[PDB]
Formats: C-alpha cells, structure tokens, sequence
C-alpha cells in the first residue's frame, strides 16, 4: 500500500490541473460572451440615442 | 458607452428645453404688457369716475 500510495500521489498531482482546467473553461466561457452580448448592446445604445 | 449615450441624450434634451422656455419667457413678457395695460386703464377709468 506505500508504493500504490507513492503513485496515487502522481494521480492526484493530475487529477488537480484537470479539474483546474475544467474549471477555468467553463468560468471563462460563460463570462466572455456575456461580455461580448454588453459591448454589442451598449454600442447599439449610442446610435439609438442618436 | 452608457456615458456616450447619455451626453447625446442630454444635449438632445437640454436644447428642447432651452427653445420651450425662452418662447414662453417672450409670451409671459407680452401677456405682463398686456395685463398692466388693461389694470391701469380700468384703475383711470374709476378714478375719473
């Protein structure tokens, strides 16, 4: 059980980038296009104002 | 760009107000004529009398 716990260190070690990776997409996904929806009706909000 | 869109706006607004109130500022001038005209010919008027 030492030397299958010494490589399920390793396992966890990747367990931790991918589910960090996991994480960042979704977050970065679903901030970025609402962004993107803001700038399009903010820009669209000055020429109706014109 | 909420900024933007409101200077437009506010300029945009600020120059309807600023043509409203001077046309009724020339029209309140000459009802006043109008009104101190009529008050002091009716006060002579009572005072000859």
């Amino acid at each position: 059980q030492s030397e299958a716990e010494k490589a399920r260190k390793e396992l966890l070690e990747l367990e931790a980038l991918s589910m960090a990776v996991e994480s960042t997409g979704t977050a970065k996904a679903e901030a970025e296009s609402r962004a993107e929806a803001a700038r399009i009706e903010g820009e669209g909000s000055v020429l109706q104002a014109k | 760009l909420k900024a933007q869109a409101l200077a437009i706006e506010t300029e945009a607004e600020l120059q309807r107000v600023q043509k409203v109130r001077e046309l009724e500022l020339v029209y309140a001038r000459a009802q006043l004529e109008l009104e101190v005209s009529k008050a002091q010919q009716l006060a002579e008027v009572e005072v000859k009398k």
